[PDB]
């Protein structure tokens, strides 16, 4: 018997996790109240374990020791061009192992440990285990774990084998623009569509061309960037805010992690505030040499500072269209993933492209991935 | 052979043994089973 069977979106930067009941799917907030969990992991000094927020918003002068974007090396090899240049960015030290990539990092007490990125995506998977037990008063032991559709067979087994270090049986791996798709019911409806679903997440950009024929997908034509995401927007305002806190207080807080950290959760907030209202404040107390931070965001000022990002998203899916020979007119549905395409800059732009048609709406553009896990592990 | 089928005819197929994809999102999926399924019917 498998229980009851959660469908789980393992995402690079943020995960979630749903169950589907009474004819819908339940996205299971966290033990502090998030729907979504960041992908992280990271000990206390004194070598305790954390995993998703706590280890996102741990302080730390030691950035070096909190591991995230593990998704970017699992099942690769370390002399993929892919690794070797990701880990020029990543400020944890990876290293050579069995051919493959490891995690070094400080676990307390001047001891290091060697990870590999497998059980690094398994600490993970544990909070979101952990997670839907809480809910259901239970114990989970099978799920639907999503991938991205360019996932190789290699990626896909590593990221069951994440789920089997867990106490997880993947049932089913399925592939993130097929499960936002199932998530919006495009599977239970007659004939054939083309499908473009527009996925932006914290750290990539996928556009995949779906076919619907019968009730079931293909995948059709992918594109994207694996380097553009929200994370990028944040920066941007981030070295905004730097550089005017600079020209201040003649004072330059790159070098100074804690005051960067602060920020850089401040500025997260004020990206998501932005989406709704027009103005954002950032204020931080006791930011930097114990002086207060306090300064104000425009939406103009967001779009400026992000406008060749955002007009960026717009080739890929042109490039999409075009490898299909498919027109504008032929997309029966677009389907929009990730909290970055509520960004009102994004929803125009992709409008715009696409002749005015609304999009999908009504389910979380950041849960929209595990809520189409949730909807096939019910039939499990 | 299977890949050039419609997925009207994979379902034809699997339906005529009394074979279900159960949890199967993409035409890969009736692919693989029809394929592992064969030697028995
Ligand atoms: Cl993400
Ligand atoms: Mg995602």
């Amino acid at each position: 018997d498998v229980g009851t069977v959660v469908g789980i979106d393992l995402g690079t930067t943020y995960s979630c996790v749903g169950v589907f009941k009474n004819g819908r799917v339940e996205i299971i907030a966290n033990d502090q109240g998030n729907r979504i969990t960041p992908s992280y992991v990271a000990f206390t000094p004194e070598g305790e374990r954390l995993i998703g927020d706590a280890a996102k918003n741990q302080l730390t002068s030691n950035p070096e020791n909190t591991v995230f974007d593990a998704k970017r090396l699992i099942g690769r090899t370390w002399n993929d061009p892919s690794v070797q240049q990701d880990i020029k960015f990543l400020p944890f030290k990876v290293v050579e192992k069995k051919t493959k990539p490891y995690i070094q990092v400080d676990i307390g007490g001047g001891q290091t440990k060697t990870f590999a990125p497998e059980e690094i995506s398994a600490m993970v998977l544990t909070k979101m285990k952990e997670t839907a037990e809480a809910y259901l008063g239970k114990k989970v032991t099978h799920a639907v774990v999503t991938v991205p559709a360019y996932f190789n067979d290699a990626q896909r087994q590593a990221t069951k084998d994440a789920g089997t270090i867990a106490g997880l049986n993947v049932m089913r791996i399925i592939n993130e623009p097929t499960a936002a798709a199932i998530a919006y019911g495009l599977d239970k409806r007659e004939g054939e569509k083309n499908i473009l679903v527009f996925d932006l997440g914290g750290g990539t950009f996928d556009v995949s061309l779906l076919t619907i024929d019968n009730g079931v997908f293909e995948v059709v034509a992918t594109n994207g960037d694996t380097h553009l995401g929200g994370e990028d927007f944040d920066q941007r305002v981030m070295e905004h805010f730097i550089k005017l806190y600079k020209k201040k207080t003649g004072k330059d807080v790159r070098k100074d992690n804690r005051a960067v950290q602060k920020l850089r959760r401040e500025v997260e907030k004020a990206k998501r505030a932005l989406s709704s209202q027009h103005q954002a404040r950032i204020e931080i107390e006791s930011f930097y040499e114990g002086e207060d931070f306090s300064e104000t965001l425009t939406r103009a000022k967001f779009e400026e500072l992000n406008m060749d990002l955002f007009r960026s998203t717009m080739k890929p899916v042109q490039k999409v269209l075009e490898d299909s020979d498919l027109k504008k007119s032929d997309i029966d549905e677009i389907v929009l993933v990730g909290g970055s395409t509520r960004i009102p800059k994004i929803q125009q732009l992709v409008k715009e492209f696409f002749n005015g048609k609304e999009p999908s709406r009504g389910i979380n553009p950041d849960e929209a991935v595990a809520y189409g896990a949730a909807v096939q592990a019910g039939v499990l | 052979d299977l890949r050039k089928m419609r997925v009207a005819e994979l379902k034809q197929i699997l339906h005529s043994w009394g074979e279900e994809c159960r949890a199967c999102a993409e035409k890969t999926d009736y692919v693989n089973l029809i394929q592992e399924l064969a030697p028995k019917y």
